[PDB]
RNA sequence: CGGUCCGGCCGGGAACUCAAAGGAGACUGCCAGUGAUAAACUGGAGGAAGGUGGGGAUGACGUCAAGUCAUCAUGGCCCUUACGACCAGGGCUACACACGUGCUACAAUGGCGCAUACAAAGAGAAGCGACCUCGCGAGAGCAAGCGGACCUCAUAAAGUGCGUCGUAGUCCGGAUUGGAGUCUGCAACUCGACUCCAUGAAGUCGGAAUCGCUAGUAAUCGUGGAUCAGAAUGCCACGGUG
């Protein structure tokens, strides 16, 4: 991927961490129905404070080692093409040709 | 009482495990149920290997994870001295349950 | 097809009476592997057509099937548009198959109550030469001497 | 539609204009980039150059609109005819 | 039977018969049954006048015929007056959800 | 002490038990009447009983798990002709000639990869 | 075998269904015929198996300046106040059409209302989510158990039982459209899906010319899983019937 593109998801990821704690117990607010809509609106309002890529929704899963949005597998944490080398290779521990 | 399960990718560095720790228990304690082993897990994965447009060359990778489970044969403490020594060869997941 | 030359599958024991060539007409009016309904679609016309005849059930089918079971058809082994037709005398194996075909194709030609009624009217007037099947095989067998030039 | 245990949706920036359109003194368009917020009472009468992409296109806000998003009231791509329209 | 300003045969059950009622449909045609006193089997055969007018007096109760149809047609009308996405995309005639109307969609367009 | 015959047709396993109680039949904690749907799975779970005397001469205790309905029936046949075929060997032959001790293998086929299924290939594109 | 809360309930029983490790096992081995005294072929006593038992992986020398310099790397060429860097709103989902691959179907082999069995393979830790209660409903408060042969996803459908629909603008098709919501997401107007009410487009078996399949295969029914906050009629696999 490009620099800037991959620079972006760490950006993002960090933003979303440090914003997480005020994320939920701040959602938990509106979630909870009993209370009032004084304090429902607030939280509402409250939420869109913050800056926008702050929440795990907002973040792509690119490939740790080039960068491909399209193609990824979250158990290996990699792209087909690169999934496929470190399994050719003998990177990926049991993993073989699967002939059933 | 005490349980011991062992996942394990293959059954080669399983079997000898489950060998190694029953002549353990054998010569700490005795009266061993054997070790029984449980329905083994097939992950699949399909890759289109083609890194560009072909839908028609893909691969077929599998993760295969065998478990196995010992029991208690004599629940004593010095039975649990020769079972809490350090872990085995890398490739085996070994967990303690107690109850 | 080519070098091998195949045999032949063992069909259904037929569990009801026992008769290979029930067994494969009602394979052939089964349709989208629906066993269980077609049969009992074959099996309540078979009972309806047998107590409207009135003799045995199973001595009555096979005397309507014999009636309109072919006996020579019309092919044409040419490549082309211009084409020339040969008749061809069909075999007991493929005859009894071809008649069935013909007899499960005309039933689903009728507005009847049921398929049931619709198989049950046209299997019944086979064994008096009348109905759809009766009436295509008269013309199918015409065809045969309708040009006869190459054998 | 969304839920209404949240209510409506508006933008944070979106009340403090439209609490000084109202509060005091309107005589400029509201400019807003924010076409999700939904629209009040409030805003009725007022004039609202909402951005589509290109340009801030005007709408009049009436009282037949309260449950509708703003961006409804704009285009978003501009259509002449099909068959080459000269 | 006159009910709501229709006409019902006498061969079908009260279900259909109800359900041929602009705006009654299913599960009108077993609530009206059911508040009146009427089992979703019975035909319009053999029908009490008493009946009748409890049905036609539940049918009332609910919208109806053509004045729902002017009612509908004035709540669309509301979104061209209006003049949003939804009140141009009614005056187009393609679509009012803003499906895939440029590759196929033949359902309220068509030729001569 | 009474020795049994196992049978399989698809994916499914019956095990049927052969006591000398004349016809005494449950199917898994049901009967006939009970796992029934069509006469063909009453009539094949009974062909080496129904062979030549052994209608109502020794009970079956089966019970039977796994696959559908004809296999199922099938899996109760291979076990009763099995278990036929220990008690007596003698009615082996019977049974070769029949077609009930060789089981069938025959199972599902896979899913290859870009056909639709196990041997269907997609349209092709009008050329 | 014992008791029962009749339920594997648990004492107990390690034969079985099954779990996953090692072996035996099908090797033209044999018996006849055929053939060139061979190779090889045809039938059969045996076997779960017969000539590769049934499937998958395994894809030579090479052809198509075949496709990717936008997964990645890489030789020149191009910009360094801009083809580089950040943010808000729109577009990839679009007004007259054509083409391709799939789905719903056309109806009495059927949809409808109420009982009722038969599977396998997989997923689950800020995730799957039992039960109770509100719900006509997607779901909502409550949540136990579960890093999972334990608990969930998840009474599988087809079928089977009974009525009902009688060849019909149909109790057929659910496409369009209006009203009000339910879940996930700072936020579904452009642009997801589910739920109710109503509305009920076509269609009524399709012209030339065409596509796949030779056995648990073609058809027909349901389910799981991949990336995924949500989004399959697609993709990848299990099965039921066949």
């Amino acid at each position: 991927a490009k620099q800037s593109m991959k620079a972006r998801e760490v950006k993002r990821v960090a933003l979303a961490d440090k914003y997480f704690a005020k994320r939920a117990e701040l959602k938990a607010i509106i979630s909870d129905v009993n209370a009032s809509d004084e304090d429902r609106w607030n939280a509402v309002l409250k939420l869109q404070t913050l800056p926008r890529d702050s929440s795990p929704s907002r973040q792509r899963n690119r490939c740790r080692q080039t960068g491909r949005p399209h193609g990824f597998l979250r158990k290996f944490g990699l792209s087909r093409i690169k999934v496929r080398e470190a399994a050719m290779r003998g990177e990926i521990p049991g993993l073989k040709k699967a002939s059933w | 009482r005490i349980r011991i399960r062992l996942k394990a990718f293959d059954h080669r560095l399983i079997d000898q495990a489950t060998a190694e720790i029953v002549e353990t228990a054998k010569r700490t304690g005795a009266q061993v149920r054997g070790p029984i082993p449980l329905p083994t897990r097939k992950e699949r994965f399909t890759v289109l290997i083609s890194p560009h447009v072909n839908k028609d060359a893909r691969d077929q990778y599998e993760i295969r994870t065998h478990l196995r489970l010992v029991d208690i044969v004599e629940p004593t403490e010095k039975t649990v001295d020769a079972l809490m020594r350090l872990d085995l060869a890398a490739g085996v997941d070994v967990q303690i349950s107690l109850g | 097809p080519r070098r091998r030359v195949i045999g032949q599958r063992k069909i259904l024991p037929d569990p009801k009476f026992g008769s290979e060539l029930l067994a494969k007409f009602v394979n052939i009016l089964m349709v989208d592997g629906k066993k269980s309904t077609a049969e009992s679609i074959v099996y309540s016309a078979l009972e309806t057509l047998a107590q409207r005849s009135g003799k045995s059930e199973l001595e009555a089918f096979e005397v309507a099937l014999e009636n309109v079971r072919p006996t020579v058809e019309v092919k044409s082994r040419r490549v082309g548009g211009s084409t020339y037709q040969v008749p061809v005398e069909v075999r007991p194996v493929r005859r009894n198959a071809l008649a069935m075909r013909w007899i499960v194709e005309a039933a689903r030609k009728r507005g009847d109550k049921s398929m049931a009624l619709r198989l049950a009217n046209e299997l019944s007037d086979a064994a008096e030469n009348k109905g759809t099947a009766v009436k295509k095989r008269e013309d199918v067998h015409r065809m045969a001497e309708a040009n006869k030039a190459f054998a | 539609p969304r839920s209404l245990k949240k209510g409506p949706f508006i933008d944070l920036h979106l009340l403090k204009k439209v609490e000084k359109a109202v509060e005091s003194g309107d005589k400029k368009p509201l400019r807003t980039w924010s076409r999700r917020s939904t629209i009040f009472p409030n805003m009725i009468g007022l004039t609202i150059a909402v951005h589509n992409g290109r340009q801030h296109v005007p709408v009049f806000v009436t009282d037949e609109m309260v449950g509708h998003k703003l961006g409804e009231f704009a285009p978003t791509r501009t259509y002449r005819g099909h068959a080459a329209d000269k | 039977a006159r009910i709501a300003g229709i006409n019902i045969p006498d061969h079908k059950h009260a279900v259909i018969a109800l359900t041929s009622i602009y705006g009654v449909g299913k599960t009108r045609s077993k609530a009206i049954l059911a508040a009146a006193g009427i089992a979703e089997d019975v035909k319009i055969s053999e029908l009490s006048e008493g009946q009748i007018d409890t049905l036609r007096d539940e049918v009332a109760k609910f919208v109806v015929e053509g004045d729902l149809r002017r009612e509908i047609s004035m709540s669309i009308k509301r979104l061209m007056d209006l003049g949003c996405y939804r009140g141009l995309r009614h005056r187009r005639g393609l679509p009012v959800r803003g499906q895939r109307t440029k590759t196929n969609a033949r359902t309220r367009k068509g030729p001569r | 002490n009474q020795y049994y015959g196992t049978g399989r047709r698809k994916s499914s396993a019956a095990r049927v038990f052969i006591k000398p109680g004349n016809g005494k039949i449950v199917i898994n904690q049901r009967s006939l009447e009970q796992y029934f749907g069509r006469e063909t799975a009453r009539m094949v779970v009974r062909q080496p009983l129904e062979l030549v005397d052994m209608v109502e001469k020794l009970d079956l205790y089966i019970t039977v798990k796994g696959g559908g309905i004809s296999g199922q029936a099938g899996a109760i046949r291979h076990g009763i002709t099995r278990a036929l075929m220990e008690y007596d060997e003698s009615l082996r032959s019977e049974l070769r000639k029949a077609g009930f001790v060789t089981r069938d293998a025959r199972q599902v086929e896979r899913k290859k990869v870009g056909l639709r299924k196990a041997r269907r290939r997609p349209q092709f594109s009008k050329r």
